[PDB]
């Protein structure tokens, strides 16, 4: 029992604390930021 | 349509709708995030 209501209350805080982090999924954000800059970029080299 | 336009010796090929923007009485051109040209005002009929 104690096990078992350890594991519920930490998947719990999981969700908290992804949920009230901004930052968390800070790896997947910076990926898809890099792609965007890339072609933001590359679309903005035709004005030169 | 799709068609090819020279407005007042700007030349492209592109779709011509009907504009919501709001320009000024001044501005005559419009542009988006990447100095593309998106809208144009008629030159006998002041329409954007
Ligand atoms: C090993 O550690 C666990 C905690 O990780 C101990 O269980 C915890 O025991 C305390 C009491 O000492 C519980 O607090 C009480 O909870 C009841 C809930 O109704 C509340 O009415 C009381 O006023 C008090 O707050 C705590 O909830 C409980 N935690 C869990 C997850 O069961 C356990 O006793 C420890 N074992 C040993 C051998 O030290």
């Amino acid at each position: 029992k104690l096990i078992a209501n350890q594991f519920n209350s930490a998947i719990g805080k999981i969700q908290d604390s992804l949920f009230s982090t901004p930052s968390a999924l800070g790896k997947l954000q910076d990926v898809v930021n890099h792609n965007a800059q890339a072609l933001n970029t590359l679309v903005k080299q035709l004005s030169s | 349509k799709c068609v090819n336009f020279n407005f007042n010796g700007l030349t492209g090929t592109g779709v011509l709708t009907k504009s919501n923007k709001k320009f000024l009485p001044f501005q005559q051109f419009g542009r988006d995030i990447v100095d593309t040209t998106d809208a144009v005002r008629d030159p006998q009929t002041l329409e954007i």
